[PDB]
């Protein structure tokens, strides 16, 4: 460990513009393990509206999607409003 | 329109109308001359642009001399011996355009050659005629 | 010269082929001839002496000429039917342009200049990669097309590489040329059966393969440019001598082995088709190709040519070239008759 | 031959977007998707041979739709029988193609 | 439309000048380049008529092969060159032997 | 239309001189001297009389050269450099193209291409060397231009020009990117061909480089596109790099908040021009390729990263 | 603060794409009074223009399903002024 | 808008490059006209064949060029509902970019 | 601007004509360089302004590359230029004298086919959706990070392998 | 090869809006707040018809609706919608970053005088299930009839009768 040390020590010394490329390259690898903020970007595309959703026809199963759009029931936005 | 002029050559039986006949095999013999000498210049180069022309002239008038030779000779031994449906009438003329090939390139050897080659080609083209199933054929099976 | 980049650019040149074959989008399967093209490339001019160099700028000026007339014709039946597979209902021109440059880009006569050219730029260790895979990925699209194409010109073009292929390998006494037109001949073969059976131009393809691979690794062992070096086999390893007779026999397709079955089931499947004038031109003309595999015949086998002093040099040294494959493809080729009706 | 890699392992590496009716980044439609949608469920099960034979009016149809052919020749025609009536006399100055017409909205 | 009849009439004329060869082999690869530009501009029109978003990276695919390719013929080029001295075709002739 | 592109392209000549004016003046005045201050009410105007004398001075055309593209290379890059200016955002753009910025790209990319036209059709050696060298500040520039244009655009999310002065108002973007800013301006040093990075007009290397055969009005063409670029250039990064405050009912504060930040930024783009040793083309290509390429790719994966990382995607 | 404006970037465009998603069928309801309007402006002035050549009915379409074909800029606008069909085929385009 | 100001522009530029050529006299000759190497005579000709060195390296630009072509549709594709699958696979492919040029600065091709 | 593209791919003949016609290549980049910019405002015509502009930006730095290659390597002691010989300008003649006759012969001589000169301007693009905001060809472009990922990966690993192709070929 | 049908010139006339894009983006919740059940009515009447003269009815009374509401508008609070569109139409951009201080004077009118709440943050987005008196067609799509699939060959695999049938291998 101490080889590789004082080579990794005496590159960034040196020549320290590879290696903090090779640093930053590994801190995107190991940024979306622990990033907390990585499931959200997709549903927000996910939630903004580039088409038109077509309205479903009225059957009467279950209110699994709302009958009116301004009332809050239904799949909202206030988590993502609040961010 | 070159298809429907060059398929007058079939639908009027052999024995009559020698001048349309003769016309269809020369105008053969010049399209075969012209891609041959075609072939000829885009594989020997002549020295010359003049030379060029004359090897293009050369060939396209040997060919269409032999196609020529070929369908007069086809039609004179249709009207002397009135057989329509006869591949010898073919061989006769088949003969007489290698004869004209071996008398363009000045050798009674390739002139025998091209007697017994193109008169055996034009007696299994009438002969294919006479049959017919197609030298180019649909696949069907 | 690297073995990294020879890593990728075996794997580049495996996988051209393998992305020509798995991807189903035409436009895909000009991006594997592409790759196949750019993969073998270096591998053409990896020797650097100026006829490779050459080889390789003539090959490239011709295989680009095929891929940019292919992707015309992509392009253009994404203009008429919209879209990417050839459906039955396009016209003959996008279909005959596809052929034409498929035809250019395989090594059918009258496209046949670029191929004795190309394989006499490099040796045959690289030349069976040239020579025989490079017809795996052309061949991956003719079978997707193959009810589309003109048959009169399908069988116009196989007419004119039997000729041609049987004209061209006479007078030229290199042993890759002979090869190349020995290609050319066996090209016209298997494009022949093309719009009829897909799967027997694959088989006459897989005859051509396991004929030509150990020729090739028996020309490679020893790198017998010539007619009088292959000639010199009975002095240098008189062990494939015997096996390069029926080799030879083989490739000239004579009756009891292997090679007989490609021109055997042709004449099968085109008897059925009615073609009586054009399939007896096909099999009158493969004996000239009999004529040159009979001389290197007469060169290597029954006749003992005059060798050099310094084949007892070669005597002397120890012999470690030739592998497995060169035997077990030999004889899975050539003597496997009986099992012709397990191979349709 | 065709050798169905992908036939085989299930996922479409470029089996996604082998027509014109197939899904678009976010569903912006190609132009005459209803006519190759029509033509694809036409042309499923039934082969290339029969197909022609059998959906030869849905493939003219969406032929047409693409290339608007005799759309184009109708256009032409009209346009050239207006040339000539304009100078005939026949036809009016038109005011909803004169450029002085009531525009909706 | 007359659009395209003209891209294929440029595409014809590319095709004429990439099937011979008058002073170098450079200016036949600026010939190819060419004639995959005009390819170019077909399969663009193609996407964009047809308001298809999806075949829309094809171009890209099609600008990545043909400038790969193009490079490969300008390295191919480079060990010609500084081979024969002078790129010339008319030069390229010891491959009949 | 035609008054505004007046206003637009004639005050932008006449700062393009008065550029070069106190380019000499502030480059006179990093060397210890007053500067051209006698012809002119504090010199104001000597450049304009370079334009003028440019004009009666006699143009060449050689024997060796093709006239045509001879005469077609200063008249393209005249039109080229004014009409790169167009797609600038500004308070509010002349052109409102949706995608602009690879039109500023692109162009840019034809900027580098008129020099190269000109030292081959001069039919000299010396612009010969000029060209070569102008082929290879191609090498260098382009790449790491299109991937600083790139990543740090990714944080806008659009190739519009106009969305990047809504982002800026209230902070500047060399907070979020200051790596990035340093190696756009030694990149555009490179496009714009100034002294650090001038390699292809210098009298040290060669005789003025691709400006061997080209006098009177074609070189004031050349000189023009030249301190038009510089101008723009200086325009671009203050544009993209530095962020302005926006009221958007006084466009004006916003202007001349807009005119001390890009006269500080002309003012230190003349200072690097005129403070630093002349590169050689051999370590030009080695510390961008093999230092700053890695480093701009690197940078790319970070801003590949940022939007996934925080935040969600930028907008449309 | 690149976050900050990011999100609240987005939560803007939602906005607008909200006000634009509850604005559509407006869009829409003008949309197909237009477009069926001026075709029948183009039906109005066709038996005016081909009543006199033969085999040619008015109002005829040449696609054989009776689903409703989408109207093209050149069938829509073919009939109008040059200047209107530049300003149709050339408008988002050309505004630059 | 974009046209009358490539128009107007090559207009002006063009009545530049006339009132550069028709305001002066016009006298030329041909030790006046003659190329310029520091004033002598050609020792050869300038289009001759020149052998420069940065030919890999030119040829690394014009493969980079192709993939920052590649690169350059960035801004719409992370408006995408496949974010993770972009991620991964752009990831792989700006690696492989710089790879590249890690086996080029490796076997010295930058040189 | 109704002829606009129309008289765009006109001038696209003219320049492939240049092209065609083959000079020495410093000449043919220049024109290739007015054929790519025609084809720039030719695609930047139809509504996708990402596309025809990169492919500008493509064509510029690679017909840059090799306009230096073709300034350094490939050049003679007597450039050739269009005019410089007389078959060269005079195939230009005669490759105009037959454009001029092909617009004729589609204009007035028989009018049959699916190639029409009267349908100017109107034919140009078919139906473009007026009401969407994703029409930009950007995001079609960028369709293939998300979507047609598998040849996205194909033409990585080519240009990978083509850096490796040159230099393996030009040690 | 048909005549194709379209509705005559007095049915597509109606009451024609002429409204501008501050007024309607500047109420355009305010509109879908209001009109939704008519608005994704018709939007499901296009969707489910894919065809404009099947919807003519509906155009008309969403029509109605739209000027029903923009006369209320009208007659209840004028005077903070004048001042909110003359303000927002200012902008360009048209983003509702420059109007927020006069929106908020808009949301007091419509609190005070008319008693409506403006939707929230993606509310607008999600699909609606909406009660139709339409019927819906078996055929929507308008397509032809379908072709027979191929008849298919059923029953067990027997072996190759006497031998591989290749000439004389058996």
């Amino acid at each position: 460990a101490g080889r590789i040390s004082a080579f990794l020590k005496n590159a960034w010394a040196k020549e320290p513009v590879l290696v903090v490329s090779f640093s930053v390259w590994g801190l995107a690898i190991i940024m979306p393990m622990i990033s907390p903020y990585t499931k959200y970007a997709s549903m927000i595309n996910k939630a903004t509206p580039y088409n038109y959703p077509v309205p479903v026809r009225d059957d009467g199963n279950m209110p699994d999607v709302p009958s009116h759009p301004q009332d809050p029931l239904g799949p909202s936005l206030d988590w993502l409003k609040n961010l | 329109m070159v298809k429907r002029f060059f398929e007058s050559y079939h639908e009027v039986p052999d024995g009559t109308q020698c001048h349309r006949k003769t016309y269809i095999t020369t105008a053969l013999g010049g399209i075969c001359g012209i891609i041959g000498s075609a072939y000829s210049v885009s594989l020997n180069p002549a020295d010359s642009t003049l030379e060029a022309v004359a090897r293009v002239g050369r060939y396209t008038f040997t060919a269409a001399a032999i196609g020529a030779m070929f369908g007069l000779t086809t039609c004179v031994s249709a009207q002397v011996r009135e057989k329509p449906d006869d591949p010898l009438n073919y061989f006769i003329g088949g003969c007489a355009g290698g004869l004209t090939l071996g008398a363009r390139t000045h050798s009674y050897g390739t002139a025998a050659m091209g007697c017994v080659y193109m008169g055996t080609a034009a007696a299994l083209f009438k002969i294919g005629k006479l049959e017919g199933w197609e030298l180019f054929p649909t696949p069907k099976v | 010269m690297n073995p990294i980049t020879l890593a990728i650019i075996y794997f580049t040149i495996f996988l051209g082929p393998v992305i020509t074959m798995s991807s189903t989008n035409l436009m895909l399967m000009w991006v594997g001839l592409e790759f196949s093209l750019l993969a073998i490339i270096p591998m053409l001019i990896n020797k650097k002496n100026p006829r490779s160099t050459e080889a390789a700028t003539k090959y490239f000026v011709t295989q680009a000429t095929a891929s940019m007339i292919i992707l015309l014709a992509i392009v253009l039946n994404y203009k008429q039917l919209g879209t990417w597979m050839f459906q039955q209902q396009t016209n003959g021109l996008i279909l005959n342009m596809t052929l034409m440059a498929l035809s250019m880009k395989l090594g059918l006569a009258p496209f046949h200049f670029w191929l004795p050219e190309v394989t006499q730029g490099i040796p045959l260790h690289m030349g069976l990669i040239l020579l025989t895979w490079q017809k795996i990925a052309p061949l991956s699209i003719l079978i997707q097309i193959y009810p589309l194409l003109n048959s009169t010109i399908i069988l116009m073009l196989a007419i004119t590489s039997i000729f041609m292929g049987a004209w061209g390998g006479l007078n030229q006494t290199q042993m890759r040329k002979i090869m190349a037109y020995s290609s050319i001949a066996h090209m016209g073969w298997m494009l022949a059966i093309l719009p009829y059976n897909p799967s027997l131009t694959l088989l006459n393809l897989m005859i051509y393969i396991i004929l030509t691979a150990p020729m090739f690794m028996a020309l490679m062992l020893n790198n017998s440019m010539t007619i009088n070096s292959i000639s010199l086999l009975w002095n240098k390893t008189p062990a494939m001598l015997t096996m390069i007779s029926l080799m030879l026999l083989s490739l000239g397709g004579l009756p009891p082995l292997t090679g007989f079955l490609p021109k055997w089931i042709i004449i099968t499947e085109l008897m059925k088709n009615n073609c009586l004038i054009m399939a007896t031109l096909m099999a009158m003309m493969a004996l000239l190709n009999l004529f040159f595999y009979t001389r290197l015949i007469y060169s290597t086998s029954l006749t003992m040519f005059p060798t050099n002093n310094n084949s007892k040099m070669m005597t002397h040294q120890t012999k470690t070239k030739p592998n497995l494959m060169f035997s077990t493809l030999a004889i899975m080729s050539t003597m496997t008759l009986p099992l012709a009706p397990q191979l349709i | 031959p065709f050798l169905d890699i992908q036939k085989k392992l299930g996922i479409s590496l470029d089996r996604h977007f082998m027509f014109l009716s197939a899904e678009q980044p976010y569903k912006n439609a190609a132009r005459c998707h209803a006519f190759e949608k029509e033509w694809i469920e036409c042309a499923h099960g039934i082969g290339g041979t029969r197909a022609k034979k059998e959906c030869k009016i849905e493939f003219d149809d969406f032929e047409e739709c693409l290339l608007r052919y005799k759309t184009m020749r109708r256009m032409h025609d009209i346009k050239k029988q207006r040339e000539k009536l304009m100078k005939e006399g026949k036809y009016t100055p038109p005011p909803h193609h004169s450029g002085r017409e009531e525009p909706r909205p | 439309p007359s659009t395209f009849f003209n891209l294929t009439m440029a595409f014809s004329l590319s095709l004429l000048g990439t099937l011979m060869f008058r002073s170098h082999l450079m200016s036949t690869l600026l010939c190819l380049e060419g004639m995959v530009l005009s390819l170019f501009i077909m399969t663009s029109v193609t996407s964009l008529n047809s308001n298809s978003m999806s075949s829309m990276p094809i171009p890209i695919t099609i600008l990545v092969f043909a400038a790969c390719e193009a490079a490969v013929g300008l390295a191919l080029l480079v060990k010609v060159s500084n081979t024969y001295g002078t790129d010339y075709v008319q030069n390229l002739n010891l491959l009949q032997c | 239309f035609f008054i505004n592109i007046l206003t637009l392209l004639v005050p932008i000549l006449i700062a393009m001189a008065f550029l070069t004016l106190v380019e000499r003046k502030i480059l006179g005045y990093m060397q210890l001297r007053k500067g051209p201050n006698i012809v002119g009410p504090y010199g104001i105007l000597q450049p304009f009389a370079d334009a003028m004398k440019l004009f009666m001075k006699e143009p060449m055309r050689p024997l060796t050269t093709s006239m045509s593209l001879f005469i077609i290379a200063p008249t393209l890059s005249l039109t080229l450099a004014l009409s790169l200016w167009v797609p600038l955002p500004m308070p509010h753009p002349l052109i409102n193209l949706n995608l602009g910025i690879l039109f500023i790209l692109a162009t840019s990319s034809l900027s580098v291409y008129s020099i190269l036209w000109s030292g081959w059709a001069s039919n000299s050696k010396y612009s010969l060397f000029g060209a070569l060298r102008a082929v290879a500040q191609t090498i260098s520039y382009e790449v790491t231009m299109a991937i600083i244009l790139l990543s740090v655009l990714l944080m806008n999310g659009s190739y519009s020009l106009q969305t990047l002065i809504t982002t800026q108002e209230h902070m500047w973007l060399l907070l979020p990117a200051w790596p990035m800013a340093m190696m756009w301006f030694i990149s555009t040093l490179a496009e714009t061909n100034r002294a650090p990075f001038d390699l292809t007009e210098g009298e040290s290397e060669l005789v003025s480089g691709f400006n061997v055969e080209y006098a009177a009005g074609p070189f004031a063409l050349f000189f023009m596109a030249e301190y038009t670029n510089i101008i723009l250039m200086n325009a671009l990064t203050t544009i993209i790099f530095l962020g302005p405050l926006y009221y958007i009912n006084l466009p004006e504060l916003y202007s001349t908040n807009f005119m001390m930040e890009a006269l500080l930024l002309s003012s230190t783009f003349l200072w690097i021009r005129a403070s630093y040793p002349r590169f050689r083309y051999d370590q030009l290509m080695h510390l961008l390729w093999k230092n700053f390429l890695p480093l701009t790719l690197a940078l790319c994966m970070w801003h590949i990263s940022l939007p996934i990382f925080t935040a969600g995607v930028p907008p449309y | 603060r690149m976050m900050r404006w990011n999100q609240e970037r987005r939560r803007l465009l939602i906005e607008d794409l909200e006000a634009r998603i509850a604005l559509m069928p407006l869009f829409q309801a003008e949309k197909d009074r237009r477009t069926l309007q001026i075709l029948r402006e183009n039906l109005e002035e066709e038996a005016i223009i081909m009543k006199d050549v033969p085999n040619w009915k008015v109002g005829e379409s040449v696609f054989h399903t009776t689903r409703w074909v989408p109207p093209l800029i050149g069938e829509m606008y073919g009939l109008r002024t040059k200047e209107e069909m530049s300003n149709a085929n050339f408008g988002f385009t050309w505004y630059t | 808008n974009l046209y009358t100001v490539i128009f107007i522009n090559i207009l002006l530029s063009l009545t530049l490059i006339l009132v550069a050529f028709w305001l002066p006299q016009m006298n030329l000759y041909s030790e006046k006209a003659n190329p310029y190497e520091c004033g002598f005579d050609p020792t050869s000709s300038a289009r001759l064949p020149f052998s420069m060195k940065f030919f890999l390296v030119a040829i690394t630009f014009l493969l980079f060029d192709l993939e920052i072509a590649l690169l350059l549709p960035l801004p719409w594709a992370i408006q995408t509902i496949k974010t993770s699958t972009m991620m991964i696979m752009a990831f792989i492919l700006v690696t492989i970019l710089s790879l590249g040029l890690a086996y080029e600065w490796t076997q010295k091709g930058l040189e | 601007m109704n002829n606009y593209i129309f008289v765009l791919s006109s001038l696209f003949l003219v320049g492939c004509l240049g092209l065609a016609l083959k000079p020495s290549p410093i000449y043919g980049g220049l024109g290739l360089i007015v054929s790519g910019f025609v084809g720039c405002l030719m695609v930047l015509g139809f509504g996708g302004s990402f596309l025809g502009l990169m492919v500008f930006l493509i064509y510029l730095g690679g017909m840059l590359v090799v306009f230096g290659y073709t300034t350094a390597m490939a050049t003679e002691e007597y450039p050739e230029t269009w005019g410089s010989n007389w078959l060269i300008l005079g195939f230009l003649v005669l490759g105009v004298i037959m454009e001029v006759f092909l617009i004729c012969v589609l204009n007035y001589y028989d009018e049959v086919g699916v190639i029409n000169l009267d349908g100017l301007g109107d034919w140009l693009m078919y139906e473009v959706d007026d009401v969407g905001v994703m029409l930009e060809g950007g995001i079609g472009v960028a369709a293939m990070y998300s979507c047609a990922t598998w040849m996205m990966v194909v033409a990585g690993w080519s240009l990978f392998a083509g850096i490796f192709i040159i230099i393996e070929i030009t040690r | 090869p048909g005549i194709v049908e379209l509705p005559t010139l007095e049915e597509l006339k109606v009451e024609e809006v002429k409204v501008s894009s501050a007024v309607l983006k500047a109420a355009a919740h305010h509109y879908g707040a209001q009109c939704d059940k008519t608005n994704k009515e018709f939007m499901l009447c296009r969707w489910e018809e894919k065809d404009p003269r099947r919807c003519l009815k509906e155009g008309k009374l969403v029509n109605g609706c739209a000027l029903n509401f923009f006369r209320q508008i009208k007659s209840h609070c004028a005077e903070p919608f004048t001042e909110y569109w003359t303000c927002l139409d200012y902008s360009n951009m048209q983003l509702f970053r420059h109007c927020r201080q006069q929106q908020a004077k808009f949301d007091q009118c419509v609190l005070d005088k008319l008693g409506w709440v403006r939707p929230d943050l993606g509310q607008l987005s999600k699909v609606t299930k909406v009660k139709t008196d339409r019927p819906l067609p078996e055929n929507p799509y308008h397509s032809r009839a379908r072709p027979e699939p191929n008849p298919v060959i059923e029953g067990d695999l027997k072996p190759a009768k006497h031998g591989t049938r290749f000439f004389f291998w058996t």
